[PDB]
Formats: C-alpha cells, sequence, structure tokens
C-alpha cells in the first residue's frame, strides 16, 4: 500500500470523487492523471485533487 | 488551499 497524506480539506464535486478532511490518510490507488489522483479510504474509491494530497514517501 | 481542477 502507498498512501497520501491530505494537506487540505476537500468536498466531493461530483460523483465520483471522494471526501476527506484535513489530516486524512489515505491509500493512494493512482497518479498518473497530472490533476486528479485516484484515492482509497474505507469502502469509498474515487478522485480528489492532486495538489490536495501529499505522498508519503521517506 | 489550492484551485480545483476543472
Amino acid at each position: 500500500k502507498e498512501l497520501v497524506l491530505a494537506l487540505y480539506d476537500y468536498q466531493e464535486k461530483s460523483p465520483r470523487e471522494v471526501t476527506m478532511k484535513k489530516g486524512d490518510i489515505l491509500t493512494l490507488l493512482n497518479s498518473t492523471n497530472k490533476d486528479w489522483w485516484k484515492v482509497e479510504v474505507n469502502d469509498r474509491q474515487g478522485f480528489v485533487p492532486a495538489a490536495y494530497v501529499k505522498k508519503l514517501d521517506p | 488551499p489550492p484551485p480545483v481542477p476543472p
């Protein structure tokens, strides 16, 4: 599992988007789109803005 | 916060 940190709150604005709160840790599913990254939290899989998350690499 | 995308 690759992980991302929510840097800012994000409210879903379309059907395939996921809501997150600042500080949330999410599983990264796909980062090939420059603008939107696919993530996973709980039973949800969808997109958040790439600029709102940071990859958690040492 | 940053801008959303389009």
